């Protein structure tokens, strides 16, 4: 789905992302019992990504974090 | 010898039509005919406009395709065909606009850069096309007008409006069966007609408020148009070689959250715009 | 102008006894749905008036469930629910936004009945209640928020366990308001009544 | 006299019309024929489509007589 | 015959309109020709004026382009 | 009647109150369609003709139960 | 000779419905028709199958007596 929502959204792909995190997101994110809100949220995830990689760079090659899921 | 036989054909077709029609239909056959070659045309729009023409030049003093094709041939003119202003993708820009217009939820103007900042990356055309329609949801009133028009202003292109209070057919989201007079098509490509382009941007406002219960059932003539390889497909029953629509913005004012259909309720990003403050809107008024 | 169409402000607005400011997100508008509910000595039969459908019913037992939880704190006795038929009207008796998002609201409307004392106006409520009398989490927190302060209504009632969307508000919106938080139905129907028995 | 005028050169202008939406109109019903045998059609199926190919050979450019048939 | 009866016979009625017939839309002929200078100067009016001066020329009881320039 | 009669002759107008209200089509409102037979001027241009000038004082008379033939 | 008299006019019409006017549906209703007169049915079903036969033979665009009397 990472590969699949971060490639379809525009981008190439060119930051990342960890698993510590997912687990948060499928855990307090999406309550659903399907898939679907999952890729919603990783939705989010290209579009606060493409933001805050694109409104001014603190880096040029991030990973996203549980400790900033909130953040993000 | 053929070439000249090309040439008094057509010469002398134009000819005694002016003679024997009110001016080739109040000078507006000829005048659409010459307006097809100044807009570009996709080359089954030149067919398709020779058709209405000839659906015009059967009669264009008796029937009322004199009148009602007159009207065709207008709308294929009309709406400039193969016509793109030079947009500007830009972000700070489109910052420092939503700026000037007035203060705001300002909640809505980081899903606008959010939206935008996916519209800046390259996978594809322009960029890959997966996305949400962000539907403002909310009351009237409310800049739904104002900030879909600075956001116009911000990429620059042609801002329109189009409410859809209650169309029952898909007769105003297509033409009507037009073989009489009186069809029309719908508003949505009457302000396509409006706007100066090919490619604009829009509001579309007041969609719970529609209604459907006959045959031609309008929501699907509006998933018809929203989906984004169909509108550059969609024809009206007016219309019959389809308009290059598909390179849009499109931001979308419901009001009603639930009334609105589950099949377009998919491809949609909720914008929660209640109504302002008090003192948003006394500096809205105070200083706009 | 001309003469004023409302009242000059929905600060006062004569805080009746059995007013329940309904926070709805009508289509066109946000709308205070005023609805009310008068106490009578009565059957227990819950009267299904003013357009109620299949959950509205149940949302105003519910408010009765944990109104017989915690009868003390409204003027009731303990057997006051089998002889109590409680009549209600609801414009838009259909609901708008197809949600009990006034439940709370609609809790107010009895609970201000059965008090037989102010529900005090201008600080409008918006929540869905509990079998357990709580208030559980509401989607669309802005529209209910600024549906009131559009009503130009001050103090505003939302979910505690919705502190979370409270940072996300934006921040020239609540320095004209106060939103005070409600985990439970038993504070949010405490507060907007000064005199809850 | 005005009346069998005004009938002639209508008469003339409708068929120089009929002319024209003639010369106009090509590379279509063609395009319908030869999507025609490219698919391995069964020889009833063949038939209902010789049979839709006979329901155009009709007025075309706003008229529903063999514009439906075209789509069909 | 009762098709052609009934269209030579409102054939007479036109001619019965033309020759004897004063009231017709040859009545309000004569104000056209003399109420053209009156339209206005702005080109609005003007353009629309000359150019309902010669949609109008044919005959104002059977020709149906004339009738409506005639009471344009 | 009077009552608009005042108003434009108080404005140094010409009141015509015109026949809007239960016209069958667009015709005496909009003008009956062009280019054939069938129309009749609109009371809008009867009034328009029936002041010389322009700017006139104009009454649409009885809107309230209006309706059209033209789909539209 | 008289059911037979108004059979021949009847194939004589549905003959000029089939070299032109719409081809009478490629005689779509002519295989009713012959349907009708080629099973045995009562007479009570052939009196009004041949009034049908009569409510036949109209326009052909979502109208109660050509469509719903085809399926009928
Ligand atoms: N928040 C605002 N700040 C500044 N100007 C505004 C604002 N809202 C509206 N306007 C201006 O007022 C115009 C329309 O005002 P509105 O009352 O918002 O009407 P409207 O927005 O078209 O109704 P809706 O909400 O779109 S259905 C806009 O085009 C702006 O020029």
């Amino acid at each position: 789905l990472w590969p699949k929502q971060v490639r379809e959204s525009g981008m190439e792909g060119r930051i990342e992302v960890t698993d510590a995190a997912i687990l948060r997101v499928i855990s307090e994110y999406t309550r659903e019992a399907g898939v679907r809100g999952l890729e919603r949220e990783l939705g989010k995830i290209a579009r606060k990504g493409a933001k805050f990689w694109l409104e001014g760079a603190w880096e040029g090659l991030r990973t996203i974090d549980a400790s900033d899921i909130p953040t993000y | 010898d053929t070439n000249q036989r090309e040439s008094y054909l057509r010469e002398q077709m134009k000819a005694i039509q002016k003679e024997l029609g009110g001016e080739d239909g109040l000078s507006d056959l000829e005048a659409l005919r010459k307006k097809i070659e100044e807009v570009g045309m996709p080359e089954a729009v030149k067919t398709k406009a020779l058709k209405e023409l000839d659906r015009l030049e059967r009669m264009q003093q008796g029937s009322p395709e004199a009148t009602v094709a007159r009207t065709y041939l207008d709308w294929l003119t009309e709406v400039p065909w193969s016509k793109a202003d030079p947009e500007v993708l830009d972000i700070n820009h489109t910052r420092q606009v939503l700026d000037e217009d007035h203060y705001g939820l300002k909640d809505v103007k980081e899903r606008i850069l959010e939206y935008l900042a996916v519209r800046q990356l390259t996978q594809g055309l322009d960029v890959r096309n997966k996305a949400p329609i962000l539907v403002l949801v909310g009351p009237p009133g409310v800049g739904k007008t104002s900030l879909g028009r600075s956001i116009a202003r911000s990429m620059n292109r042609k801002f329109h409006r189009i409410s859809l209070g209650g169309v029952r057919d898909e007769a105003e989201i297509r033409g009507h069966r037009r073989t009489y007079i009186g069809a029309m098509p719908g508003k949505l490509i009457h302000a396509m007609k409006q706007v100066g382009v090919i490619n604009p941007v829009i509001l579309l406002d007041e969609i719970d408020k529609m209604s459907s219960d006959w045959r031609g059932d309008p929501a699907s003539a509006m998933l018809e148009v929203l989906d984004p390889e169909q509108n550059n497909t969609f024809t009206d029953h007016y219309l019959d070689v389809p308009y290059d629509l598909s390179k849009v913005f499109f931001i979308t004012t419901a009001n009603t959250l639930q009334t609105i259909p589950r099949p377009l309720l998919d491809r949609m990003e909720v914008i929660e715009i209640p109504g302002y403050t008090n003192m948003e809107k006394q500096a809205i008024a105070r200083q706009y | 102008l001309g003469i004023p169409r409302y009242r000059p402000d929905k600060a006062e607005t004569e805080p009746q006894v059995g007013t329940a400011q309904g926070l709805a997100w009508t289509p066109v508008g946000g709308t205070l749905l005023t609805i009310e509910v008068a106490a009578v000595p009565g059957s227990g039969k819950l009267s299904l008036t003013g357009q109620l459908g299949e959950v509205m019913k149940e949302s105003a037992q519910a408010a009765l469930t944990y109104l017989r939880a915690h009868t003390q704190d409204y003027g009731l006795p303990e057997d006051f629910y089998n002889k109590v038929d409680l009549h209600v009207h609801v414009p838009d008796g259909a609901t708008p936004k197809d949600g009990p998002s006034a439940g709370i609201t609609m809790a107010t409307a009895i609970a201000s009945a059965l008090s037989r004392r102010p529900a005090r106006m201008d600080i409008a409520m918006t929540g869905e209640v509990s079998l357990r009398g709580k208030v559980m989490p509401i989607g669309g927190v802005k529209e209910k928020l600024l549906a009131a302060h559009q009503a130009g209504i001050h103090k505003i009632v939302l979910p505690k366990d919705n502190e979370a969307q409270l940072e996300e508000l934006p921040k020239e919106v609540l320095e004209g308001l106060e939103i005070k938080l409600v985990e439970d139905v038993g504070e949010v129907l405490e507060y907007l009544l000064l005199p809850e028995p």
